[PDB]
This record gives C-alpha cells, structure tokens and sequence, in this order.
C-alpha cells in the first residue's frame, strides 16, 4: 500500500544517491576493460 | 505466483538502489585551452 | 473411529480460518501493486545504460 | 479388530496428506521466507524514494545507502584523468589485436 501510494504521488533527502552509484560502477568497469586490452597486446 | 513473476524487476531496482592531487594530462589541457570559451 | 476423525477435522478448520483472515487483504491489493511496480522498475532500468 | 485399527490409521493418514500444503509447517515455512524477502526489498525502495525520483526525472544531505559511492567517486575520477593518455594509446592498439593473436598462435 505504502509503495502504491508513493508510486501514484511521486514516481508515476536529495534525489542524488543513484547518480553517484551509477557513475562509480560504470567508471570502474571502464578502467578494467582498458587494462585488459593493453595486457593482451 | 506474483512473487515469482516480480524477481527480475527487483533485481534492476536493487542495482540502482545499492589527498586528492590532480595531474592533468597535456592532451586534456590542450582540449580545455582550445574550448576554453565554451 | 468417528470421534477420532471429528477431532482431526476440527483442527483443520481452525487452521484454515486463521489463514483466511490474513490472506484476503493481500490478494485484493495484488494486481495494482504488480502493475505499478513493473512499470516503475522498467522506467528505472532505462536510466542505467 | 486388527483390520479395523489399520483401516483407521489409513484414513487418518490420507486426510493428513490431502491438507499438507496448507497446514504442514514445512510448506508454510517456505511461504514465509518468500514473503520476508519481498518486504525487505520494499522497505529499501521506500527508504530511497527521493534519489529514485530524481533519477527518473533526469554535512551533505545524502541518503546513507549511497555514502560509499559518493565518497569514492573522487579518487576514481582522479585516477581516470591521470591515466587518460595511456587509455588513448590502448584504444589505438585495438585494430592490431587480431594480428597479435595470430602471431602468438604461430
């Protein structure tokens, strides 16, 4: 019920948390990938 | 049956929910200087 | 035989009644939740790539 | 007399088998677990409503579940910037990767 209420009112504290997580994980993966290509050569 | 059908969605949502000296390389400096106006 | 079967059926009824009382509200609110949650999750998933 | 006793036992066992899915502790326990997992998940979603809203629409007051990502982002960014030239050279070598693989095989 609580979810449905929030979904109807807000989805249908600063909202910044998810941006940090995404950028962090994506950047880390990018690092590792390039290192692997260099090592193969 | 409802709980089983929602498993994939839960996963996606979970994924979202879950001394600093900076040496700037010449290549980036050159780029920043060329686009300095922008 | 009759007494023993009656005692067991009474126990079964008690158990079913206790469960019906708590399951009825959850089944009625299911379909709106599942649909709202799926739409939400799909929307969130489009921002990660 | 012996037949009558065994017949009763059989009848009792049959009744128990037919109602086990809704009555036996084993099956009821499994249903509990599935329900607890979902509860926890929903609690989390409700706790991060603001951040999730901001993402959909697109001390420092940041939700506690994201403190880690926020704190580590700086070093990561610094490291990337410092190694930019190396990453560019590496990307330039990507067309040679099939030749490198063939020479090695030989």
């Amino acid at each position: 019920i609580a979810f449905n209420q929030i979904y109807a009112n807000e989805f249908q504290m600063s909202p910044m948390g998810p941006f940090f997580q995404f950028v962090h994980q994506s950047l880390s993966t990018c690092f590792k990938e390039l290192e692997s290509i260099a090592q193969f050569t | 049956q409802m709980l089983k059908e929602m498993e994939k969605e839960v996963d996606v949502v979970d994924a979202v929910v879950r001394n600093a000296t900076l040496n700037i390389p010449n290549l980036l400096i050159s780029r920043i200087e060329s686009e300095m106006h922008r | 035989r009759d007494l023993t079967l009656l005692q067991r059926e009474e126990r079964l009824r008690d158990l079913i009644e206790k469960q019906d009382e708590v399951l009825t509200p959850v089944v009625t609110s299911k379909d709106p939740f599942k649909d709202n949650y799926t739409t939400f999750a799909t929307a969130l998933d489009s921002t990660r790539h | 007399a012996e037949i009558n006793q065994k017949s009763l036992e059989l009848e009792l066992l049959r009744l128990e088998k037919e109602t086990a899915d809704i009555t036996h502790p084993l099956y009821l326990g499994q249903k509990h677990q599935a329900l607890q997992a979902m509860n926890s998940h929903l609690e989390a979603v409700l706790r991060e409503k603001r951040s999730l809203r901001q993402r959909l629409a697109q001390n420092l007051p940041i939700e506690a579940s994201y403190h880690r990502f926020t704190a580590e982002l700086l070093p990561l960014a610094v490291n990337f910037i410092e190694k930019l030239e190396i990453y560019i050279k590496t990307i330039q070598t990507i067309p040679k990767i099939p030749d490198c693989a063939s020479n090695m095989d030989n």
